[PDB]
Protein backbone atom coordinates (compact mmCIF):
# COMPACT_ATOMS: atom_id res chain seq x y z
CA UNK A 1 0.00 0.00 0.00
CA UNK A 2 2.99 2.00 0.53
CA UNK A 3 4.91 1.29 -2.66
CA UNK A 4 1.74 2.63 -4.47
CA UNK A 5 0.60 5.72 -2.37
CA UNK A 6 -2.30 3.72 -1.69
CA UNK A 7 -4.33 3.44 2.05
CA UNK A 8 -6.68 1.47 3.70
CA UNK A 9 -9.06 4.62 2.45
CA UNK A 10 -8.37 4.43 -0.80
CA UNK A 11 -9.53 0.67 -0.37
CA UNK A 12 -12.67 1.18 1.22
CA UNK A 13 -13.89 3.75 -1.57
CA UNK A 14 -12.57 1.26 -4.28
CA UNK A 15 -14.67 -1.42 -2.90
CA UNK A 16 -17.94 0.67 -2.21
CA UNK A 17 -17.69 2.22 -5.78
CA UNK A 18 -16.92 -1.33 -7.53
CA UNK A 19 -19.04 -3.79 -5.54
CA UNK A 20 -22.80 -2.23 -5.36
CA UNK A 21 -26.20 -3.13 -6.40
CA UNK A 22 -27.50 -0.63 -8.28
CA UNK A 23 -31.09 0.45 -9.40
CA UNK A 24 -31.81 1.91 -12.79
CA UNK A 25 -35.44 1.85 -13.42
CA UNK A 26 -37.05 0.38 -16.68
CA UNK A 27 -37.37 0.86 -20.40
CA UNK A 28 -40.95 1.86 -20.93
CA UNK A 29 -42.11 2.80 -17.69
CA UNK A 30 -44.84 4.30 -16.39
CA UNK A 31 -46.35 6.58 -17.42
CA UNK A 32 -45.37 5.33 -21.15
CA UNK A 33 -45.75 7.02 -24.33
CA UNK A 34 -48.95 6.66 -26.54
CA UNK A 35 -48.46 2.74 -28.32
CA UNK A 36 -45.70 2.00 -26.39
CA UNK A 37 -45.19 -1.93 -26.65
CA UNK A 38 -41.94 -2.58 -24.97
CA UNK A 39 -40.99 -3.00 -21.03
CA UNK A 40 -38.25 -4.50 -19.59
CA UNK A 41 -36.68 -3.64 -16.42
CA UNK A 42 -32.79 -2.05 -17.01
CA UNK A 43 -29.83 -4.32 -14.97
CA UNK A 44 -26.96 -2.00 -14.37
CA UNK A 45 -23.95 -2.62 -11.87
CA UNK A 46 -24.22 -5.74 -9.41
CA UNK A 47 -22.18 -6.83 -6.79
CA UNK A 48 -19.24 -8.69 -7.49
CA UNK B 1 -52.97 34.60 18.00
CA UNK B 2 -50.56 35.53 15.29
CA UNK B 3 -47.73 37.50 15.94
CA UNK B 4 -44.76 39.81 13.88
CA UNK B 5 -41.92 38.12 12.37
CA UNK B 6 -38.77 38.70 10.77
CA UNK B 7 -38.97 37.20 7.37
CA UNK B 8 -35.43 37.26 5.72
CA UNK B 9 -35.40 35.82 2.27
CA UNK B 10 -32.36 35.26 0.24
CA UNK B 11 -32.09 35.96 -3.38
CA UNK B 12 -31.20 33.24 -5.83
CA UNK B 13 -29.50 35.79 -8.60
CA UNK B 14 -27.24 37.78 -5.93
CA UNK B 15 -25.99 34.70 -4.37
CA UNK B 16 -25.38 33.37 -7.32
CA UNK B 17 -23.36 35.87 -8.78
CA UNK B 18 -20.97 36.68 -5.70
CA UNK B 19 -20.40 32.53 -5.73
CA UNK B 20 -22.24 31.83 -2.29
CA UNK B 21 -24.00 28.76 -1.93
CA UNK B 22 -27.42 28.65 -0.45
CA UNK B 23 -25.81 25.55 1.80
CA UNK B 24 -23.44 27.70 3.30
CA UNK B 25 -26.05 30.93 3.85
CA UNK B 26 -28.74 28.56 5.49
CA UNK B 27 -26.11 26.77 7.73
CA UNK B 28 -24.68 30.07 8.99
CA UNK B 29 -27.77 32.16 9.72
CA UNK B 30 -29.65 28.70 11.50
CA UNK B 31 -26.14 28.02 13.72
CA UNK B 32 -25.33 31.83 14.62
CA UNK B 33 -28.93 32.80 15.38
CA UNK B 34 -30.78 29.43 16.39
CA UNK B 35 -27.80 27.43 18.08
CA UNK B 36 -26.64 23.99 16.28
CA UNK B 37 -26.17 20.80 18.34
CA UNK B 38 -22.60 19.40 16.85
CA UNK B 39 -21.45 16.01 18.01
CA UNK B 40 -21.26 15.04 21.59
CA UNK B 41 -18.50 14.79 24.38
CA UNK B 42 -17.55 12.84 27.61
CA UNK B 43 -17.02 14.68 30.93
CA UNK B 44 -17.13 12.63 34.16
CA UNK B 45 -18.05 9.52 32.92
CA UNK B 46 -21.33 11.61 30.80
CA UNK B 47 -21.98 11.87 27.31
CA UNK B 48 -22.94 15.13 27.09
CA UNK C 1 -45.81 25.24 -3.36
CA UNK C 2 -46.76 26.30 -6.80
CA UNK C 3 -45.52 24.59 -10.34
CA UNK C 4 -44.79 27.93 -11.52
CA UNK C 5 -42.28 28.37 -7.94
CA UNK C 6 -41.06 25.43 -8.74
CA UNK C 7 -39.93 26.45 -12.79
CA UNK C 8 -38.09 29.59 -11.42
CA UNK C 9 -35.20 27.50 -9.71
CA UNK C 10 -32.16 28.76 -10.38
CA UNK C 11 -30.00 26.18 -12.36
CA UNK C 12 -26.95 28.47 -13.53
CA UNK C 13 -26.06 31.71 -15.08
CA UNK C 14 -24.55 31.60 -18.62
CA UNK C 15 -21.78 33.29 -19.34
CA UNK C 16 -23.68 36.33 -21.15
CA UNK C 17 -25.48 36.88 -18.27
CA UNK C 18 -28.50 34.64 -19.68
CA UNK C 19 -30.00 32.27 -16.41
CA UNK C 20 -31.22 29.26 -16.91
CA UNK C 21 -34.09 27.97 -14.90
CA UNK C 22 -35.85 24.69 -14.07
CA UNK C 23 -38.68 25.18 -17.06
CA UNK C 24 -35.94 25.98 -19.32
CA UNK C 25 -34.62 22.15 -19.05
CA UNK C 26 -37.60 20.29 -17.37
CA UNK C 27 -41.61 20.32 -17.74
CA UNK C 28 -43.05 20.56 -14.13
CA UNK C 29 -46.49 19.81 -13.61
CA UNK C 30 -48.52 18.00 -10.87
CA UNK C 31 -48.55 14.25 -11.17
CA UNK C 32 -48.84 11.28 -8.73
CA UNK C 33 -46.20 9.82 -7.45
CA UNK C 34 -46.42 6.33 -9.33
CA UNK C 35 -48.60 5.73 -12.70
CA UNK C 36 -48.32 2.00 -12.09
CA UNK C 37 -52.13 1.38 -10.60
CA UNK C 38 -54.90 2.54 -12.39
CA UNK C 39 -58.67 1.78 -11.29
CA UNK C 40 -62.23 2.11 -13.34
CA UNK C 41 -65.34 1.64 -11.90
CA UNK C 42 -68.20 0.14 -14.57
CA UNK C 43 -65.78 1.78 -17.31
CA UNK C 44 -65.42 5.20 -15.70
CA UNK C 45 -62.10 6.87 -13.92
CA UNK C 46 -61.96 5.97 -10.23
CA UNK C 47 -60.12 5.21 -7.95
CA UNK C 48 -60.72 3.78 -4.12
Amino acid sequence: LNNFQLTPVDVISALKAQNAQVAAGQLGGTPPVKGQQLNASIIAQTRL
Amino acid sequence: EDTPQFKIDIDQEKAQALGVSISDINTTLGAAWGGSYVNDFIDRGRVK
Amino acid sequence: TNTEEFGNILLKVNQDGSQVRLRDVAKIELGGESYDVVAKFNGQPASG
